């Protein structure tokens, strides 16, 4: 069932190595038997280093190993998927997701991210997690939002629990967290922008795993945010969540998208800036949104264009980017100088 | 893999000594081979001193031991102060690098339930019940007496009014008001041939 022929070096190459020292005119059978003899000693020593590492008990052979070799009819009532024990464990998980004590919070987060083999307090868990997402979208409460979104983050990093089959009741809750109207209070929309940042960051963590298949991920979320950006007369939370989600998709994504949207969204800027009579909620909202997305979009064209001619680059970017685009280009040159 | 950085640290020492020499260029594989030769020279010192200070019944290799070792290993030690003028006085010492950490975690369930049960050994840590043990789910008691018979009687009332609505709109219908097919469509009279066999029949 096996045949072990002799691994014999080509003797002409051996004569090349030999007469590299300039020996003589060599006949073949000499170097043939030389390769034979050296192959015997090599394969003997190979068995020997195998005896080494099969008592050092590793199946990989290092240089050091050979160095040491060189010392020579009513049915029965049902039963759930849970145990009572692990469903009470699940209740601990849920009320720690409620948990005010941040120690209990982080305990829950680690318990999510590092319980592999759990898999069975899967979807039911995640399913009316998503239902709680919908109900608290109605309730419009940022604390439940941040708790669930860090919960989804910790769900995303528990490496065994594969997402695939159970994806499709989770991602829309993320995007509903992205879109709009996270309005606890009008002076307190501030944390919601960071919520959207974190959410789009989570989407970026999603998108690197699943769009090999059916392209729900890339094609649907991109066209979603595309036509969402097209949606005129919408609140700027929608615009921020859309453009932030497109920002999280990557360098070349923005290179495609904000190539016309550079000056088109600059037109949106100077529709907002030097714009209305008075709506300072929307003014301050859209203004810091445009500023954030400006200097967050900046490293694309910084990697794309050289940082010359900031007066021309503002003309190349409809003026309002100038010189905040130029200041971000100075910051990018400083970050390059840090390297 | 993680062993390798000390070997490349020795390569850094090699480059430092070449800088003290003054070679602008080099042959890289020869440099690393010389580095291997250096670490084998270190280990050769160590083997020599190892088997040499076992000639005492005690272990600790002292200074003159290593003196006789290096003279045994062929070196004029008299240049060692003078080489100090080259060594710690013309080459800057490089620093080491080791970035070790112990991360934090917390997975607090509340179940131990057997500290050192019958196989008693007070050197372990019982995991939980949340992973190891299991349970059983019956999940449906529903035994609320008056509520139960409320359910049953309400359902009987439902089937009453259902069949009433069905044969109401089905058969001959006469009303209470005019044209109540919605609210009260009473079945009209059959009258049939033999009443007594019907009305006196259990």
């Amino acid at each position: 069932k096996l045949k072990l022929s002799n691994t014999v070096l080509p003797s002409e190459s051996m004569k090349v190595v030999a007469e590299s020292m300039g020996i003589a005119q060599i006949q073949e059978e000499t170097c043939q038997l030389l390769t034979d003899e050296v192959s015997y000693r090599i394969k003997e020593i190979a068995q020997d280093a195998l005896k080494f590492m099969h008592m050092g008990k590793r199946q990989k052979l290092t240089t050091s190993d050979i160095d040491y070799a060189l010392k020579l009819x009513x049915x029965x009532x049902x039963x759930x998927x849970x145990s009572v024990e692990q469903q009470l464990y699940y209740k601990e998980i849920t009320e720690a997701c409620v948990g005010s004590c941040e120690a209990k919070r982080a305990e829950a987060l680690q318990s999510i991210a590092t319980d592999p083999g759990l898999y069975q307090m899967l979807p039911r868990f995640s399913t009316f997690i998503s239902e709680g997402v919908r109900v608290n979208v109605v309730q419009n409460n940022l604390a439940l939002l941040i708790y669930l979104m860090r919960m989804v983050k910790a769900l995303m990093d528990n490496p065994t629990l594969y997402l695939e089959k159970y994806v499709h009741e989770l991602i829309p809750a993320v995007m509903t967290c992205i879109v709009s109207r996270q309005l606890c209070l009008r002076p307190d929309v501030d944390n919601h922008w960071a919520l959207r940042d974190f959410a789009a960051r989570l989407v970026a963590q999603i998108c690197k795993h699943f769009s090999t298949t059916t392209n729900n991920i890339q094609s649907r979320i991109t066209k979603t945010f595309t036509k969402s950006w097209v949606d005129e007369k919408t609140p700027w939370t929608t615009r921020y969540g859309s453009i932030a989600g497109l920002a999280e998709l990557g360098h070349d994504v923005i290179k495609t998208l904000i190539l016309p949207r550079l000056q088109q969204e600059g037109e949106r800027i100077r529709s907002v800036l030097d714009g209305p009579v008075l709506s300072n909620i929307d003014r301050i909202g859209a203004d810091h949104v445009q500023s954030l997305l400006l200097k967050h979009c900046a490293p694309v064209l910084a990697k794309l264009r050289p940082p010359p001619d900031n007066q021309d680059a503002y003309r190349a970017e409809f003026g309002s980017l100038g010189p905040l685009l130029c200041s971000q280009v100075v910051k990018a040159r400083a970050q390059a100088a840090l390297q | 893999n993680y062993h390798l950085a000390r070997r490349r640290t020795l390569q850094v020492v090699v480059s430092s000594l070449l800088t003290e020499a003054g070679f602008e260029s080099a042959e890289k594989a020869s440099v690393e081979t010389l580095t291997e030769m250096l670490q084998s020279y270190i280990s050769e010192i160590g083997r020599s001193a190892k088997s040499y200070c076992e000639h005492t019944a005690r272990t600790q290799p002292t200074l003159s031991d290593i003196v006789v070792t290096l003279v045994e290993m062929g070196f004029n030690v008299d240049t060692l102060p003078a080489y100090a003028k080259r060594s710690q006085r013309m080459v800057i010492t490089x620093x080491x690098x080791x970035x070790x950490x112990x991360x934090x975690x917390x997975x607090x369930x509340x179940x131990x339930x057997x500290x050192x049960x019958x196989x008693x050994x007070x050197x372990x840590x019982x995991x939980x019940x949340x992973x190891x043990x299991x349970x059983x789910x019956x999940x449906x008691x529903x035994x609320x007496y008056q509520v139960l018979r409320e359910k049953a009687a309400s359902q009987r009332r439902d089937v009453e009014r259902a069949l009433t609505r069905f044969m109401a709109k089905t058969g001959e219908t006469q009303s209470l008001f005019k044209d109540d097919v919605s609210t009260f469509p009473l079945i009209a009279a059959r009258p049939f041939t033999i009443p007594y066999l019907t009305a006196l029949l259990p």
